RNA sequence: AGGUAGUUGGUGGGGUAACGGCCCACCAAGCCGAAGAUCGGUACGGGCCGUGAGAGCGGGAGCCCGGAGAUGGACACUGAGACA
RNA sequence: GCCCGAGUGGUGGCCACUAUUAUUGGGCCUAAAGCGGCCGUAGCCGGGCCCGUAAGUCCCUGGCGAAAUCCCACGGCUCAACCGUGGGGCUCGCUGGGGAUACUGCGGGCCUUGGGACCGGGAGAGGCCGGGGGUACCCCCGGGGUAGGGGUGAAAUCCUAUAAUCCCGGGGGGACCGCCAGUGGCGAAGGCGCCCGGCUGGAACGGGUCCGACGGUGAGCGCGGAAGGCCAGGGGAGCGAACCGGAUUAGAUACCCGGGUAGUCCUGGCUGUAAAGGAUGCGGGCUAGGUGUCGGGCGAGCUUCGAGCUCGCCCGGUGCCGUAGGGAAGCCGUUAA
RNA sequence: GAGCCCGGGCUCCGUGAGGGGGGAGAAGUCGUAACAAGGUAACCGUAGGGGAACCUACGGCUCGAUCACCUCCU
RNA sequence: UGGAGGUGAUUUAAAUGC
């Protein structure tokens, strides 16, 4: 769980900071 | 009766004589032991040390008992013997001894850094010493123009 | 100490303490900001009247399945577009398209439809102000236009 | 530190009661306590006390009969009018019998009881039932 | 101990007189320091854990 | 979270029914702030009112009491009194 | 048939229930929730004993908080609602004068129980610095010695034929310090372990010998903080994310095996996180006990004449068991929950 | 000395292609992650990698594993 | 009689069900 969840919180900020970043 | 302060550790439990008049068995006048305590402060030793060194040679456990009542104001007692005289120093040997030691650790520290625990006594000591002035200041041993820091320490014992 | 300071003069600590910690009702921060009036429309009210703009049918919940009789309907200064639920059996009958519906909630403004229905905030009362429980029951008044 | 040396002392004369040994001693003494105590042998909720003057520090040891329930000090210590005392009374005692809401007053020290039979008040100290 | 029915120290006095210049001195059981004869020079205890422990002989009035 | 430039104060003066940076000339650099100022939201205020064993919480409706307004916004006369 | 009754019901709002906002009157080991730990500023809170003031505080008087509404009486309207008369209360936040002095404030004086402070004995993986030895792994060189070894559940990739593994001798490098080692010690915490010396932090105890309330806590604020990561420089055996092969497997982005970079080490800096636990903030006082253990004290016996081996009381710490009590229960229970 | 206007800046209301997530619907698909040692204990902070659940490294923790082997404790 | 560590560990036993 927790695992997963801090690692799919940390892509969706990447990802989205990326988007925002761009 | 303890304080665990920078330590969990329970105090030592040493305890005065519960005597509240001297005994009479022991010996000496006003006169005598007022000697006795200026030679002592005219060797180079201190207040608590001086009623250490009278205590085991002299056998006077504590100079209140035996001296008060010969002006009864208040207790008599080494450093209120040594102010009336003038052999008294200005800053408390409570503040004194304390600053004292504080500028060796800081020598240390000079040529060793990489100390943390040395580092966190320095930390420890100074906050011993700020306590002891704040309050000194308003009881007056101490000017209020005054403040503590690391150069007005090191011209104090210098 | 069980918290709290106690002592004569300290009473503002107390006095900020209780204001800092009531902001964890959620009820009690959202009316007193008024949340509760703002986002769920009405701007508050009682009731409103709005022009039923179609007829639709949803599904049921989770153990559940029945054809619930939905309005949709535009408040009119409000101009928002509500999905609504209607009581009594036959009734989307009674309701033509484009005339007036007034709208009501139904079973706590915290948002919560009825365990049946998923969405449906709200309630129906009326068709060209008479209402659905008086066309129900035929002799009571029977609808127009 | 200690603070609300009173309360420190009234505590343990309390939870010294609930165990049910035969006396107390308690460490630190003083006229708070002193007095408390005076006065509540006065109600007689205790036997008698001795306290000895050690250079260091007043020292009671104190006899107990059986009688005390619980006595606790109050906490910031209220104000309390001649008025709002039946507010207090119905509070923190357990019935109109008891009347050891101890206050401390113009006159002196005094329970709740003898308080009202005077007429005056002021601020809490303690209390005893 | 005995701290909250008066605490008293474990101290006694004891009379010591020199066994090198007959001086009579007042000793503390517990010498926490080297206690020096005020007409011989000499040491009469040496401090060490509890009571000073007495260096050799010498005489002995327990007060 | 820092704000403040008639801004805080001083001297002298104007104007006003009258004190007052109200206004103004000169001089000074204060004044306010974490005991929460400033800014933003919201809101007439009080007597009361609802509720609750109490403590408390919510509320400003008739009515009474005080203030503000009169299509938005500014402006004077006339009168003891209005900026009506 | 039940309720209520000119009402009864629907939606919405507020208050109660909800001690689900805790003053009265809540919690926070495991249910939500202790800050990873400390420091001290602002604040709150404060040992005893004497004297002044009477600011808080209580008492009395006096000025005053409109009417209405409320509560009680009597009276009026057929009755009541409603009103009239008389008594009370009312946000009730103001003021003036007299009086008390326990408490609190303030001021002054006085004292050692808290705190701090000193001297002497004492243990330890506390820190830093310098010094120094050995283990094993690896590597490189000579000799000796042949047909493998490595690896697995089986295997393969891979090591070795200019010779591996293995054994003997010689040399070089970096990491670290089994047993010791303990239900053990030290540290605020992260954490800390070859030996020797220098510098240095803390701590215990006996004696309170000195200061004379100097105290507690602590928002803000400041400081220390494993591993990983990052920065710059230096280093790199073994190990090893990523990565490259094999196997496994239906497939394997794995468990298993063979290589392998960053990193792991050193120096300076940054970063600041955790099931940073005892999931248990800190300080004081009070509340059956038992036992083991570490260090310090004491009275003895033993002695190798050293507290070396033991008995008991005491002080400080570190475990376990358990009375009263608490807890929902597990459990906790003088190291409190 | 108002309203009025003009040029610029800042903010707010009505409304918009497109875009994010939630509580769901539980008849399609992929896998077996956790819950039993879940068939490689599990979680944990950090870092990389994988379609996914997740795997691995390093450090921690037991809310940790089942005998066995060794060590202590009423 | 009941509790805490230190390390062997065991692959011969296969995804899913409204």
């Amino acid at each position: 769980m927790r695992w997963k969840w801090i690692k799919k919180r940390i892509r969706r900020l990447k990802r989205q900071r990326k988007k925002e970043r761009g | 009766m303890a304080r665990m302060h920078a330590r969990k550790r329970g105090k030592s439990g040493s305890k005065r004589p519960p005597r509240t008049a001297p005994p009479i068995w022991v010996e000496y006048t006003v006169e005598e032991i007022e000697n006795l305590v200026v030679k002592l402060r005219k060797e180079g030793y201190s207040t608590a040390m001086i009623g250490t060194i009278l205590r085991d040679q002299y056998g006077i456990p504590s100079v209140k008992l035996f001296k008060d009542p010969d002006n009864p104001n208040r207790n008599l007692t080494i450093t209120r013997i040594l102010e009336k005289h003038g052999l008294a120093p200005e800053i408390p040997e409570d503040l004194m001894f304390l600053i004292r030691r504080a500028v060796n650790l800081r020598k240390h520290l000079e040529q060793h850094p990489k100390d943390l625990h040395s580092m966190r006594g320095l930390q420890l000591i100074e906050s011993k010493i700020r306590r002891l002035v704040k309050y000194y200041k308003r009881k007056g041993k101490l000017p209020k123009n005054w403040r503590y820091d690391p150069e007005t320490a090191k011209l104090l014992v210098r | 100490g069980k918290k709290a300071p106690n002592g004569e003069f300290a009473g503002r600590k107390l006095k900020l303490k209780r204001k800092k910690f009531r902001w964890s009702d959620i009820r009690y921060k959202r009316r007193v900001l008024r949340l509760k009036e703002k986002s769920d429309p009405l701007e508050g009210a009682p009731q409103a009247r709005g022009i039923v703009l179609e007829k639709i049918a949803v599904e049921a919940k989770q153990p559940n399945s029945g054809m619930r009789k939905a309005v949709r309907v535009q408040l009119i200064k409000n101009g928002k577009v509500v999905t609504a639920f209607c009581p009594g059996d036959g009734a989307i009958k009674f309701i033509d398209e484009h005339d007036e519906v007034i709208i009501e909630g139904i079973g706590g403004p915290k948002g919560g439809s009825m365990g049946d229905i998923p969405g449906i905030r709200y309630k129906v009362v009326k068709v060209n102000r008479v209402s659905l429980k008086e066309l129900v029951k035929g002799r009571k008044e029977k609808p127009r236009r | 530190t200690l603070l609300d040396p009173l309360a420190n002392a009234l505590s343990h004369i309390t939870n010294s009661e609930r165990v049910g040994k035969r006396e107390v001693y308690i460490k630190p003494a003083s006229k708070l306590i002193g007095e408390v105590l005076r006065v509540m042998q006065k109600y007689g909720y205790i036997g008698e006390f001795e306290f000895i003057d050690d250079g260091r520090a007043g020292v009671y040891r104190v006899q107990l009969l059986g009688r005390i329930n619980k006595a606790g000090a109050i906490k910031p210590r209220f104000p309390v009018k001649v008025s709002e005392f039946e507010k207090w009374e119905k509070r923190f005692l357990p019935a109109f019998e008891f009347g050891i809401l101890i206050v401390s007053t113009s006159q002196g020290v005094m329970s709740h009881k003898e308080a009202i039979e005077k007429g005056i008040g002021g601020r809490l100290i303690a209390y005893v039932y | 101990m005995a701290k909250p029915i008066i605490p008293m120290p474990r101290s006694r006095f004891l009379r010591v007189k020199c066994i090198d210049c007959g001086n009579e001195q007042i000793v503390f059981s517990h010498p926490a320091t080297k206690v020096r004869c005020l007409i011989c020079g000499a040491t009469l205890v040496e401090p060490t854990g509890g009571k000073g422990i007495v260096k050799a002989k010498i005489l002995e009035v327990l007060e």
